[PDB]
């Protein structure tokens, strides 16, 4: 966050007077939301998985939407999977509240990774909601009589005496109450504060319930402060986001040829193919891409444990033999290149356990 | 060499024999030597190795004796760069360890003319909870058919062999509690862990419960015979609650350790 | 399963649900009795419940036999154990206040009228073997000792704070097919005084159901849009829906549970009911 200095030199057709001000107003340039992509693979269909966060222990926020637009290149993709929250939706720093959003993706022609993705999420920070509350509900509620003689202090009060209010955000995510921190503003200090400038006696008066209000805790929960957003600007942060450089895809599938007992081995066939073609890069028989079965502590492996590919679709029995007692993953699989590149593999069978029944 | 390969043999206690899996793979060596020697004008070439005989054979004093694979290896197999093959073989099991020879005969297949051959040999040595005891005494513990499988509802019967050989009878009593036991951690790990003892004490039942064993006397043994009926489908591997307290002592011994059951 | 219909309490709970397929099987209970003879002679029991009976039982002299006899669980919605004085049938006689405060009084209340609910309806006979004609009943208000605290949770759902509901659209869907799931939360009586807040948070857990262990957080397997723990009040019938996606064939569970807050300790109830569905 930074100062910054601004200064007004300017003049009036009406009046001659150069008129001007001078203001030091400071700039939270940090972002506040955070998001983080994950990207999957599947067959012929793409998956995006945003884990959108904040980035401030002490500031939680507020989703409304995170529609993901496509690019506008070309007649491209058929997304689908934009959230549009009915009620702002929370979000905090970190614990178990990961707010996910998924896309799914499904091709016409084929894949090229060279393409972006805009995000386009649209939040609002939780004090700025929060703020608005209190700054328009419990002062100026349903009084125009009362607004047309407190306006002419506005832009103070929502610059010296609310900017500072520091809340308890675990108060109001617990019980939901809108209570300030003890160590938060002098109530002494503060209230003399407003003593040096002139002030309408009322006016004064209104604004100290107020303040004690505030620091004595009024608490409506869920029964209000959601017709309050309708007049707070949202931010907008629209953020790219692009497909990965794979050089290569493959895809493995573990068949099952013709409950399974320790020490007796299970036949199967496992059948690896490149779905390259359909991903933009044409198809390479001939790289230096082994394939090889990573036999862990709870499996073992007999017949063929690793093998250059070098056709399409490469194929060949291979049997496993557990050691565990039961409920047991396939072992996993890898294809890393030999020279410098790099490529990906859709496991079928990935998450698929197999009951292992002793004697 | 051109055939890095190891011996990873692990024992099997509950089948009680070990399993001895060798696996060879050709090696950076040939990967270097592939490029260096075979095809350098070629841009990314590939040995053409021939495994002829795949031997495992235990051995001892003049003793030489084969022994067949698990699986069935076709002999006169091929095998080319960045490869690596795998064999599995069985032997029973306590203070002798065993001797052993895996001898590997192939050859190169350098143009369909010169034909390469090796036999390269070596040998080595072999080398790497069902039935439950009682604390503070010599009690033993084990069920008959430790391993049974039915279906939902239908009732079934085990039988917990006992031996007993301390000094004087006893008159334990073994009893099902079908009551969730208290958690002592993040939510995705408190939840795993009531779902297990929820599922533990109210998947399967018993039928004889508060079960007076009458008399055990000293040297002998007794057939506590149990009856229970399953009502959530699963695989109670050792599955806990069934525990057996001693009216001498206050023992709490979880005798149930020795029990898979498995309902459908 | 249908083959398993020789035993008669699940031959009858099968029948009841079959010929009056709205309701659900956890909507039963068993009582597993265990009845001692005493006596010298083999005796054969019959115990009886509001509709069905049971077939013969040959107990021996000093055998335990267990007995389990399904019972349906009572609603709190059409009883009012809250409020139910306990009744004195000698009326008349002068009152001293038992010292009881409310949050234990109506503990007892309801374990009082949750024992006696069973007592009026539940019997039982005898014959015994050597001569069939001395026949017998039991009375077991002098046997069944006051219930507890574990027992009145399963017999009283109306004890567990919240009465939540889960259901799909189907229970079969294919791989990347889209499928929405509506959960209806309603308090009880005791979530309506038990406790001094506003609002209570929920989480949407997953089972694999064969694996049965819970699928992480951020898992590979399930996609949704929108955390998973959510807000509900303490006041209003509440309905959350959540938009599965799943990605990988198999089953899962999808259990739920309600907490006080996101303060890692603090569950409130581990709640029991859960929607299997299958995506293959």
């Amino acid at each position: 966050a930074f100062d910054l200095i601004i200064k007004t030199s300017f003049t009036k057709k009406n009046d001659q007077g150069t008129f001007g001000e001078t203001k030091k107003v400071r700039i939270q340039c940090y972002l506040q939301l955070s998001v983080s992509v994950e990207d999957i693979f599947k067959k012929d269909i793409f998956f995006f998985k945003f884990l959108l966060n904040s980035s401030v222990r002490e500031e939680p926020v507020i989703l409304y939407s995170s529609e993901l637009s496509a690019p506008d290149t070309r007649n491209d993709y058929n997304i689908r999977g934009d959230y549009i929250a009915t009620t702002p939706a929370l979000i905090t720093f970190d614990g178990n509240e990961s707010f996910i959003n998924c896309y799914e993706i499904t091709a016409n022609n084929n894949f090229d990774s060279k393409d972006i993705f805009n995000l386009k999420v649209r939040y609002n920070t939780l004090k700025e909601q929060l703020d608005c509350f209190i700054t328009d509900a419990v002062l100026i509620e349903g009084d125009v009589e009362w607004f047309i003689l407190f306006e002419k202090w506005k832009t103070f009060w929502e610059l010296e005496i609310l900017k500072k209010l520091k809340y308890d955000y675990d108060a109001f995510k617990e019980n939901r109450i809108i209570r300030l921190l003890k160590t938060s503003i002098d109530l002494n200090k503060t209230k003399s504060k407003i003593r040096n400038l002139c002030i309408e006696k009322a006016v004064l008066d209104k604004i100290l319930i107020c303040l004690n209000k505030v620091s004595r805790g009024i608490a409506v929960c869920n029964t209000d402060m959601d017709e309050y957003v309708r007049n707070l600007v949202p931010k907008q942060l629209t953020v790219p986001v692009q497909l990965p450089g794979f050089e290569q895809f493959f895809h493995v599938q573990f068949e099952q040829m013709e409950i399974a007992t320790i020490g007796n081995s299970l036949s199967y066939t496992v059948i690896v193919e490149n779905l390259s073609g359909q991903w933009g890069q044409d198809v390479i028989d001939d790289g230096g891409y082994i394939f090889e079965i990573l036999s862990s502590n709870e499996w073992l492996i007999h017949g063929q444990k690793r093998c250059a590919i070098k056709e399409k679709r490469k194929e060949f029995e291979v049997h496993l033999i557990p050691l565990k007692k039961g409920y047991l993953n396939f072992p996993r699989v890898e294809i890393t290149n030999i020279n410098g590149k790099s490529c990906r593999v859709d496991h079928s069978n990935a998450f698929e356990s197999i009951l292992i029944f002793a004697a | 060499s051109l055939l890095n390969m190891r011996l990873r043999n692990i024992s099997l206690k509950s089948e009680h024999c070990i399993l001895s899996s060798l696996d060879f793979q050709t090696s950076k060596a040939s990967e270097q030597l592939t490029k260096k020697f075979i095809y350098p004008q070629e841009h990314n070439s590939f040995l053409k190795l021939n495994f002829q005989e795949i031997s495992y054979k235990l051995i001892d004093g003049t003793s030489q004796i084969e022994l067949d694979p698990i699986c069935p290896l076709k002999v006169p197999l091929t095998a080319f760069s960045y490869d690596s093959i795998s064999a599995t073989f069985k032997l029973v099991l306590s203070t002798q360890p065993h001797r052993v020879k895996i001898t590997l005969a192939y050859e190169l297949e350098l143009h369909p003319n010169l034909k390469l051959p090796v036999r390269t040999s070596w040998e080595t040595e072999v080398t790497l909870t069902s039935l439950v005891n009682s604390k503070l005494s010599n009690v033993k513990f084990k069920f008959i058919n430790s391993n049974i499988k039915v279906i939902k509802g239908e009732k079934f019967t085990m039988r917990l062999q006992i031996i007993n050989s301390s000094s004087s009878p006893l008159d334990l009593v073994v009893y099902y509690n079908n009551t969730i036991n208290p958690i002592p951690l993040t939510l995705e790990n408190q939840y795993q862990l009531h779902n297990k003892y929820r599922k533990i004490a109210e998947g399967i039942i018993l039928l004889s419960n508060d079960y007076k064993i009458p008399v055990v006397p000293p040297r002998e043994t007794y057939f506590a015979d149990l009856r229970f009926i399953g009502i959530m489908s699963g695989y109670y591997g050792t599955l806990s609650g069934l525990k057996v307290l001693d009216l001498n002592t206050n023992e709490l011994i979880e005798v149930g350790n020795g029990a898979s059951v498995l309902i459908q | 399963s249908s083959q398993v219909e020789n035993v008669d309490w699940i031959e009858y709970v099968m029948s009841k649900i079959r010929a009056e397929s709205n309701l659900h099987s956890r909507d039963f209970i068993l009582l597993l009795l265990d009845f001692r003879n005493s006596w010298i002679d083999g005796i054969k029991l019959n115990v009886q419940f509001e509709d069905f009976t049971s077939n013969e039982y040959h107990v021996e002299a000093s055998h335990t036999s267990r007995i389990i006899v399904p019972i349906k669980k009572i609603d709190y919605k059409k009883y009012n154990f809250e409020n139910t004085p306990i009744p004195r049938i000698y009326p008349g006689r002068q009152f001293i206040q038992s010292g009881l405060n409310e949050e234990q009084t109506i503990e007892m209340r309801q374990k009082f009228w949750c024992r006696e609910h069973i007592i009026s309806k539940l019997k039982c006979n005898w014959k015994l073997t050597t001569d069939q004609s001395v026949t017998g009943s039991v009375d077991f208000n002098k046997f069944i000792e006051k219930f507890d605290h574990k027992m009145v949770y399963t017999i009283y759902p109306g004890r567990l704070f919240y009465g939540v509901q889960l259901l799909l659209d189907e229970p079969k869907v294919k791989v990347g097919e889209i499928i929405n799931l509506k959960i209806i939360t309603e308090p009880t009586s005791t979530c309506r005084r038990k406790q001094n807040s506003t609002v209570n948070f929920l989480d949407i857990v997953i089972f694999d159901s064969k694996t049965s262990k819970i699928l992480p957080r951020s898992n590979r397997r399930i996609l949704y849009n929108g955390s998973l723990t959510k807000p509900i009040s303490t006041t209003k019938v509440s309905e959350i829906n959540l938009e599965i996606i799943p990605i990988e064939k198999g089953r899962y569970e999808f259990s739920v549970c309600i907490s006080k807050s996101n303060n890692q300790d603090g569950i409130i109830q581990f709640d029991s009911e859960n929607v299997i569905l299958s995506v293959i």
